[PDB]
């Protein structure tokens, strides 16, 4: 009842028979700007089912000697799909998003992830008075890895990052794991190729292991935003 | 008697306190009020009036030259006549307006602004042309078909000789900042571009060149916060006639 | 907190939100519509 | 029409117009009228409740603040070997708005302006280095502001008679005191004091242009009580003007050009742009370039 | 409805055909002093009609190079028909005006004049530290000419000027501008010898221009006093 | 809260003659607004900015600043770059930018040197 | 006049002290409140997280 | 003790006893029971 | 497109809806496979891990 799980968003639908349960960030849903809290006074298009889908990143092998992975948002969608154009051709975007991240084994394999989604993951350089440049941050699609998830990158402790809403994808238990990201800024909407409201990090706390002959063990993120809105439309930027 | 104990603060000197003090002259009757014309108790009632915008702001324009944009007849279709900076932070076409002179007093703002432009070429001239407004987030537009994919207005010339170009607050956060950094994301409002529609036609009698006149004012939703010392003026010495006061 | 005689002696009067702009924006003597064509 | 605003406006959405004969977005200039186009005849807008405060724009609030009207240092000492220009323990100002910038800038965007002035005297001191460059400390002086009104003698030594104000008004404050402050009311013979008079002071034609002589207040006399230690002291005076409970008529366009004197509008302007004689604004090399165009 | 307007004053009529709108300052009309607020305790005398008419200046030419026009009030009005007897006769006087500037071209001629009222316009002296004797200031019926139009000769901007009542003469579109000014002054009378309320600006922002055979384009004012009235009579002093 | 305490300078001239009851001045100038260059600067005048006089025999001098960001809140953290172009600071959220808090001593000189500590 | 006499303490910075002050910026409207995920009101309920 | 004009002049504000800790603790879609097994 | 992220599990089966996604209300059996009126488009299946 709470193993097996379906998401229909748009045309894309994802089916696990290995779930624990899903996670709603701070225990909210995602939903249009209201009336009460809009800045921007032009009409915003609301694509709906062209923006609000599934996209799946490229996957990702873990390995004996992984650190971690992280993409932020929207920065990693902003070149996919509708979602990409939308955000190109408009200066404002505002939307949630759902996360789901997909990794299978053996019954003879072992591991854990720790999926957290970091709002305002600011990251620090290591050993550098330097802070982190443009293309350190901005990694797009392809996202980054963690230099040293012990502190997160960011000084900060791993063993603390369950204060974030995050799963687990504990091999053993499941094969997946499900957050709900409500809009999560200072301001009601952004601009989104300058600021990234949310970061996912997937970290193995414990590595994968197993004496059964060895296979590729892939990571796959797959992210639907959700109750998508644009204001201020103009040509293409990117 | 009344047991007290001063508090951090006592004894400064704020200049924005608000507090009552000892009349110097006991029982003064202060003259009449009498009615007046043109009363005005909101800084805001004095931005949303019209002003000219100095657009021409280039070496070549002298005096009331920069206050007006000539336009001739062009043999090459939708060309760019002029751009106008956004930033009334910066020294631009904008900043000595009535709403800009009265919102660089304060450091942020908030609110729709209004363009208005007038033709002031002879009865007998025609032409179309295309006002657009660009959010910000890439470089000015330098073809039509670009800039027409933002906010614009296409203007008619004719027996109204006026059109206005709305510049709609579309703004990420509530308010924006006049700061230096003008390619901030706080500050940047976009740009306003010009081109041709079809073109300025005129017969041989009339003036082969016309002059728009732009004027900018703040819409009834605008609004200003965080009051500050303007640095459209200042001195380095005493004015002349100054130490006079003193003899 | 004004204990002085003198009614000029009293802090400042921050509550007057009357406007009217139109004093300076619509100086006409014929008010225009909206829409309507001006001229 | 006049009505109570403490808000910005609302916005309310707006759906695809094509109307014959009607152009809200027309306007015709000519008439002195700025444009009424609203933004929701313009382009097509969603529903806004703006909670946006408009408070900090009063006319009050803009002109209610304290600012320097006044500067004046004098030497603290024996005075007996002075010129008869220098300050001898006591100085004299014709009180004027005109002398800084800053607050006269503000006050010169109206016309007419009617209001009460808070008067705060900030004093400091130090010792004399010229010579006798050896510090002993700062004493705690007694110092006397008397408000010598149109008609009244001022003052012409430190232990002048006219000191002793039978009916001036005075104000005796210490250094080591919080800075002395006093109301002024209104006090001009007109409902209103003139920002600026278009005008001459006088029935013949040699009196001076630009100052109306209903708005003359007089002069403030400050003195130190004390009589001179065997040292010198160097003295600094301060005064500080607020108006409140102000009413204000007919705004007028900002001052551009750098002012010149503290008794007409005379301009001259900076050498080169911006806001020079000639050019205002600043210049940038042709009407379609960016002066900070983003790029990538 | 709004292009067509007839002004009727004592024994004076304009009437124009290219007519815009016009313009009562601050949205006040004139009107005699109130007992409530009057302050000279002898009975006025009103003149009406032999007053409140119609006084046509002298027509000013207007050429490529002209910077602009200005007349003080009611200086320029002290010595014309009985109001200039009354104004000489009297050491206090009130009353408002009602403006007509009157400018035709041709359909082949563009120009654009501001026409604007300025209340209290206290001039400025250029590139000197004296201020403006009483020659440069008195200039009676004959006005004078701006000489630094783009800050109106007082050190501030031409730009703003809009905020002072105003019309323009768009010669495309009009070819007369119409202002009623009330009584605009701290008292409620005034000595009409040696302060001026009110001055009225031309300053042509578009030059005038054309192709055609070139003709003289004359610029004409006409101004009528409204509520005149005059206290403290005495021999006439002018 | 603004505390000032100060010290007699002991280089060269280590002699004790007292602590003087100096006047200072701290101005708030926010974002774009000039910020003073001299002690004698004219921008001290402070005709809109709000400025604080105290004395250091007084105690420490107060004022209440409000919630001042462009935004419903502060950014403690800022995942974004500040600026339209790739140059512009990481990890500061221009939305939240103050000012500039400036103090000078309003006294002019004394003979003496002394140390003020702010 | 009221009289009065200053108490021990008088004149003090207490940092945990819990008192008005001057406002600074006369008349200034802060910026509207929006609703944001994740409100903590007491720090307790952050212990209470694994 | 307040006179002042401006509301956020005001003293601290330590009345806000308002907890909802399930938001960090059970941020979960499906609520979990006592005593029953989570999966 | 329109797809479905199938997990292996207790239940063996998935099904891929095709859903009648058309300009015109019928299509037609014709020789001509690329013709507009008789392409339907694509299945393609991918490894997800
Ligand atoms: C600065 C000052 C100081 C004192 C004073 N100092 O000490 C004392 C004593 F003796 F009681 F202790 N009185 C008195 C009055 C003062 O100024 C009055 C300001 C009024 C005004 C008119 C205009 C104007 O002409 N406008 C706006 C066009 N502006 O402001
Ligand atoms: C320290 C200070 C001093 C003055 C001042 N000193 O004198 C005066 C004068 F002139 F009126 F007298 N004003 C003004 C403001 C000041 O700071 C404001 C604190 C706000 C803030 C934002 C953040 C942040 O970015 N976060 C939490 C992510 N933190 O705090």
């Amino acid at each position: 009842s709470d193993r097996v799980l379906q998401l229909k968003l748009g045309n894309s639908a994802i089916v696990t028979q290995e779930a624990a349960n899903y996670c709603c960030a701070y225990g909210e849903w995602p939903n249009y700007l209201p009336d009460h809290e809009a800045v921007a006074i032009d009409k915003p298009t609301q694509p709906e089912t062209a923006t609000d889908r599934f996209y799946t990143l490229k996957s990702v092998k873990w390995e004996t000697g992984s650190t971690g992975w992280w993409w932020k948002l929207p920065d990693a969608l902003n070149n996919i799909g509708m979602f990409g154009q939308n955000v190109q051709h408009h200066y404002l975007y505002r939307s949630g998003f759902l996360i789901h991240v997909q990794c299978n084994a053996t019954k003879f394999h072992q591991g854990a992830l720790l999926v957290v989604a970091i709002p305002e993951h600011q990251r620090g350089a290591h050993n550098t008075n330097t802070s982190p440049g443009f293309d350190d941050i901005m990694k797009g699609e392809e996202g980054g890895t963690f230099n040293h998830p012990y502190v997160l990158d960011d000084g900060t402790s791993l063993a603390c990052a369950t204060i974030f809403p995050h799963q687990w994808i504990n091999l053993r238990t499941n094969n997946s794991a499900t957050i709900v990201l409500p809009w999560m800024n200072a301001a009601p909407m952004d601009f989104p190729l300058r600021h990234n409201q949310w970061t996912l990090a997937i970290i193995p706390v414990v590595p994968l292991g197993t004496r059964t002959t060895s296979s590729m063990v892939p990571i796959t993120v797959s992210i639907a935003p959700m109750c998508c809105e644009f204001n201020g439309l103009r040509h293409a930027i990117t | 008697g009344v047991p007290t104990y001063l508090l951090p603060g006592s004894g400064q000197f704020l200049t924005t306190d608000d507090h009552s003090s000892a009349p110097a002259l006991p029982c003064f009757n202060p003259t009449p009020e009498m009615h007046i014309p043109g009363q005005v108790r909101n800084m805001l009632e004095v931005v949303q009036v019209e002003s000219m915008m100095e657009i021409n702001n280039t070496e070549s324009a002298v005096g009331m030259e920069r206050l007006k944009v000539d336009i001739s007849a062009l043999t090459d279709v939708d060309q760019l006549l002029f751009n106008i900076p956004l930033d009334i932070q910066l020294d631009g076409p904008l900043r000595n307006t009535l709403v800009g002179n009265i919102s660089r007093y304060y450091t942020h703002w908030s609110g729709s602004l209004e363009m208005t432009f007038m033709f002031c070429g002879s009865f007998m001239a025609a032409g179309k042309l295309i006002l657009c407004y660009t959010p910000p987030g890439g470089s000015c537009p330098t073809t039509r078909e670009t800039a027409m994919l933002g906010t614009h207005i296409v203007w008619d010339f004719g027996l109204q000789s006026s059109v206005t170009l709305i510049i709609p607050w579309i703004s990420g956060s509530h308010y924006r900042m006049f700061n230096n950094d003008a390619k901030s994301t706080n500050a940047n409002v976009g740009y306003v571009t010009c081109f041709m529609q079809t073109n300025l036609i005129v017969p041989s009698e009339s003036s082969d060149t016309c002059s728009l006149i732009g004027f900018i004012a703040a819409k009834d939703d605008f609004s200003l916060r965080l009051m500050r010392d303007s640095p459209d003026i200042g001195q380095l010495d005493h004015l002349h006639a100054a130490e006079a006061a003193y003899q | 907190i004004n204990f002085y005689k003198d009614s000029y002696a009293a802090s400042a009067s921050k509550q007057d939100f009357s406007q009217d702009p139109s004093k300076f924006t619509e100086p006409v003597v014929e008010g225009l519509k909206a829409g309507a064509p001006v001229l | 029409i006049e009505s109570i605003i403490k808000t910005a406006t609302d916005t309310v959405k707006s759906e695809i117009n094509a109307e014959l004969g009607v152009v809200p977005s027309l306007n015709a200039v000519e008439t002195g009228a700025t444009s009424n186009t609203e933004p929701e005849e313009a382009i097509q807008t969603r529903t806004v409740i703006n909670q946006h405060g408009v408070s900090e724009t009063l006319v009050e609030n803009f002109l209610s603040r304290a600012a320097l009207v006044s500067k004046r240092s004098f030497e603290y000492k024996d005075h007996t070997s002075s010129t008869a220009r220098a300050d001898k323990n006591f100085f004299k100002w014709t009180i004027n708005t005109r002398s800084f910038v800053q607050l006269r800038r503000k006050l010169e965007l109206f016309t007419y302006l009617r209001f009460d002035a808070e008067i705060t005297i900030l004093t400091t001191v130090a010792v004399n280095g010229s010579g006798n460059n050896t510090y002993v400390g700062l004493p705690d002086l007694t110092l006397q502001a008397m408000f010598v009104p149109t008609g009244a003698l001022t003052p012409e030594k430190q232990d002048s008679f006219h000191w002793q104000s039978g009916s001036n008004a005075s104000v005796f404050f210490k250094i080591s005191d919080p800075p002395a402050r006093i109301t002024i009311p209104f006090m001009c013979i007109n409902s209103a004091y003139s920002v600026f008079y278009d005008g001459f002071a006088g029935f013949e034609k040699n009196g001076l242009y630009g100052i109306n002589p209903a708005d003359t207040i007089g002069n403030l006399c400050v003195r130190i009580v004390n009589e001179h230690q065997p040292v010198g002291f160097t003295v600094t005076v301060r005064v500080y003007m607020k108006p409140k409970h102000i009413k204000a008529w007919a705004p007028r366009p900002p001052r551009t050009l750098p002012y010149m004197s503290i008794a007409n509008a005379n301009y001259k302007g900076k050498e080169r742009a911006p806001n020079a004689l000639s050019a205002i604004i600043g210049n940038r090399d042709s009407v379609k370039t960016m002066p900070h165009n983003i790029v990538n």
